[PDB]
């Protein structure tokens, strides 16, 4: 496995999405509500197929999470994170889609962080890709502790993002385990 | 052979009064649980009326001075918990129902969330406040409840089997449904036909109908639904039939395009029906045939029906017509 | 035809374990990115290789998270004796880890027992994983559990037949979901 510079790394939750599933017997003890999610998530595995998505690597799924990244595909410059912005938004478009036809009011909740990972196999019986580092961390605790409806940035990936044509605002500090104290910004439409 | 039928509708359609009719007519302590909840819709139905009395525009007024005493005695016991019920209830429920003011409030039904069981139980207040009394089979049809879930009945005809699933109509409730889009036989799908004049409930805004309608092209035009047929239930004629007859709220004066209709030619009106009843039942139908013929693509049909839920005589009848058309699929 | 093939069966009478490095943020402060990831990896190999011989199959890594149901892919009798001997391996397994890495860190491990949904969600990128209220369940008693001690249900003890030492575990204490929902939890000696 090796290492990298400037990746773009992204979470995206459906939080509502727990209270949704249900255990009974109509729906076959959970399975009805999977079947939505696989609806969703294959939505969300659809997109990848679009040529301005070409350089996007959905990493896995956790629960009812998406995980993708970009510049994973590496040897203007920060071309990839302003894709993983617009990619982003194409989620909530799929999801507001599946909201019309599953009679539903799904919100998604994204956070977007760029900086150095590790990519790379893992596990000896099944070796399956994975990317490891701080970048992630924060990326990740940028969509728990993020809002509904918004993308949730760091400092510097709000700066790159005003340096693309993205107007951003302030939310405040958020406690990052290990990484103490630091200042997130929601982008604008 | 067995086929799973998903029910669909706005709220208070007629969805649960169906599968009621399948236990009438297709199944076999039991009742005198049911009886409280009759009660209680007796309960909420005078409230209603006589509260939206003095909220109305103009505000309406007791042509008996007296009942006022009466009017202060219902609002005084519409919160309480668990109504005890005393036989004052029934007797100054009555005296309200007999002044022609509480009346004339309830012919302006049209402009406030009021039950459709309400006509029916305020005529016959003297038969349930009988200790001994015993809900009738027409009873138990119109009691409303509220259906917050989903809810299988199985039931068989001629040894083919059904499973009938019931869902809540009420916005909030629509999110359920998705759980029985896979592997279903048929949808059927109902329809107040009669509630062309009054809004619903969610938002006390939104017309009743063009909620139906919406919703209807929303499943209609489902993605998961292109196989899948919709049995179209047009329900409540025969208060539609009042509606028209009584002139009193014409349907142009909500759906315009009314007055720019007339009746088609493949019409088969009930004996000796009324040309303008004829004329209003359908044109509901083909407001919704419109949404059926746009899209579709012989992948999936829509067989309309004229229905009253509340009749077994009428339930029996259109029920076959559909144990006929589930012959294919 | 009109919903995506769902490649997921249901499956009652299984095991779910999941076990988390307590910790873990202490360590990724100590050691640079590079030894950290190899230090992960080095240690969910050996995970890999005590979970095929406890008979226990590997669903994901995630993070500093894993977990592996047993009674899959084909029910197995002793399919929660399985996850307690998994456990106590995860205990050894990481001490051997700890001391030589300078730092001391130890294993959360948390069980449950109960039905499963299993499979695989979308289209692309596919990985093995688990669905039901008793993961949720068995994900929030590794949790609500104690270092170097294995948190057990009493699903996950009407299956042990009374083979190992236990002793009350209380769970409402450490966790709102097992509070809430009124669990009683036990560990073992
Ligand atoms: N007069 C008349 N009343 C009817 C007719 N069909 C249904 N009703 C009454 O309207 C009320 C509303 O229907 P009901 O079955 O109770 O709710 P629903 O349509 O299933 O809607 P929900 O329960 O999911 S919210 C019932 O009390 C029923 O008695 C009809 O054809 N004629
Ligand atoms: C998909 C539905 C549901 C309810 C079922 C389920 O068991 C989960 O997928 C687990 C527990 C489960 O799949 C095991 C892994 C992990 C990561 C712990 C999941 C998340 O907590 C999910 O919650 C999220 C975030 O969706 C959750 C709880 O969601
Ligand atoms: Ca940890
Ligand atoms: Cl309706
Ligand atoms: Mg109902």
């Amino acid at each position: 496995h090796q290492s990298y510079d400037c990746v773009c790394v992204m979470f995206a939750s459906i939080p509502d999405f727990k209270e949704f599933y249900t255990e009974s017997d109509v729906n076959k003890e959970g399975l009805e509500c999977l079947r939505l999610l696989n609806e969703i998530i294959a939505d969300f595995d659809d997109l990848l197929s679009k040529p301005k998505f070409s350089g996007v690597e959905k990493i896995k799924t956790i629960g009812s999470t998406y995980m993708a990244a970009t510049g994973l595909s590496a040897i203007r410059q920060y071309m990839h994170i302003g894709t993983m912005v617009e990619f982003a938004y194409a989620l909530v478009g799929k999801l507001d889609a599946i909201n019309k036809h599953s009679f539903n009011d799904f919100k998604l909740r994204v956070g977007i962080n760029h900086g150095p990972v590790i990519a790379g196999v893992i596990g000896a019986q099944k070796p399956q890709y994975d990317i490891w580092g701080n970048t992630v961390n924060v990326a990740s605790r940028m969509d728990s502790t993020g809002v509904l409806d918004k993308i949730q940035v760091t400092e510097e990936t709000s700066l790159i993002l005003q340096t693309l044509g993205y107007t951003c605002t302030c939310r405040g500090i958020i406690n990052v385990k290990g990484k103490g104290d630091l200042k997130t910004y929601f982008v604008n439409t | 052979a067995t086929h799973r039928l998903l029910l669909l509708g706005a709220g208070e359609s007629g969805k649960s009064t169906i599968v009621k009719q399948m236990r009438i007519l297709h199944v076999n302590g039991e009742k005198a649980t049911k009886v409280q909840d009759i009660k209680n819709n007796l309960k909420e139905a005078i409230e209603t009326i006589v509260a939206a009395m003095s909220n109305l525009v103009p505000p309406v007024e007791l042509a008996n001075p007296e009942n006022q005493f009466r009017v202060d005695y219902i609002l005084s016991v519409m919160n309480v918990p668990d109504f005890d019920f005393p036989p004052e209830f029934y007797e100054h429920a009555k005296a309200l129902w007999e002044d022609e003011g509480v009346r004339a409030c309830y012919e302006r039904s049209n402009e406030y969330q009021l039950i459709d069981c309400a006509q029916y139980f305020l005529d016959k207040i003297d038969v349930i406040k009988q200790d001994d009394y015993v809900p009738s089979d027409q009873d138990l049809l119109r009691c409303r409840v509220l259906t917050s879930g989903i809810f299988e009945t199985k039931f068989q005809v001629d040894k083919v089997n059904f499973h009938m699933f019931d869902v809540g109509g009420q916005r909030d409730e629509r999110r359920k449904w998705i759980q029985c889009f896979n592997d279903v036989t048929a949808i059927i799908f109902v329809v107040a036909s009669s509630s062309y004049n009054m809004v619903i409930r969610e938002d006390n805004q939104t017309n009743r109908l063009q909620e139906a309608l919406n919703l209807f092209k929303s499943i209609w035009n489902n993605r998961w639904l292109r196989t899948i047929s919709v049995i179209l239930f047009l329900n409540k004629q025969d208060l539609l039939a009042e509606k028209v007859l009584a002139g009193k709220s014409k349907i142009e004066d909500y759906f315009p395009e009314f007055a720019r209709y007339t009746t088609p030619e493949d019409a088969t009106p009930e004996p000796g029906e009324d040309p303008r009843v004829t004329r209003a039942k359908y044109f509901i139908r083909d407001e919704f045939l419109r949404i059926s013929t746009a899209s579709g693509d012989g992948r999936h049909y829509c067989y309309p029906h004229f229905t009253c839920a509340v009749d077994t005589e009428n339930i029996r009848r259109v029920f076959n017509d559909c144990r006929d058309i589930i012959q294919r699929m | 035809m009109m919903f995506h093939k769902i490649y997921i069966q249901k499956h009652d009478n299984v095991s779910i374990l999941f076990a988390d490095i307590e910790g873990f943020t202490s360590l990724a402060s100590q050691c640079t990115a590079q030894e950290l990831v190899m230090t992960l990896n080095e240690l969910f190999a050996r995970f890999d290789k005590l979970a095929a011989e406890n008979h226990c199959l590997r669903i994901k890594i995630l993070g500093d998270c894993y977990y592996c149901v047993s009674g899959l892919p084909e029910a197995r009798a002793d399919h929660a004796h399985c996850c307690v001997e998994m456990g106590m391996d995860m205990i050894e397994a990481i001490s051997l880890v700890r001391e030589m890495t300078g730092v001391n860190v130890n294993m959360r491990v948390g069980i449950h027992s109960g039905r499963v949904h299993c499979g695989v969600l979308g289209l692309r990128k596919w990985q093995f994983d688990v669905w039901s209220n008793d993961v949720t369940l068995a994900n929030h008693m590794e949790a609500g559990g104690k270092a170097g001690r294995i948190h057990i249900t009493k699903a996950t003890l009407s299956y042990l037949n009374g083979d190992y030492e236990v002793e009350p575990g209380c769970g409402g204490e450490r966790n709102a979901y097992l509070k809430e929902h009124s669990i009683e939890t036990f560990l073992i000696l």
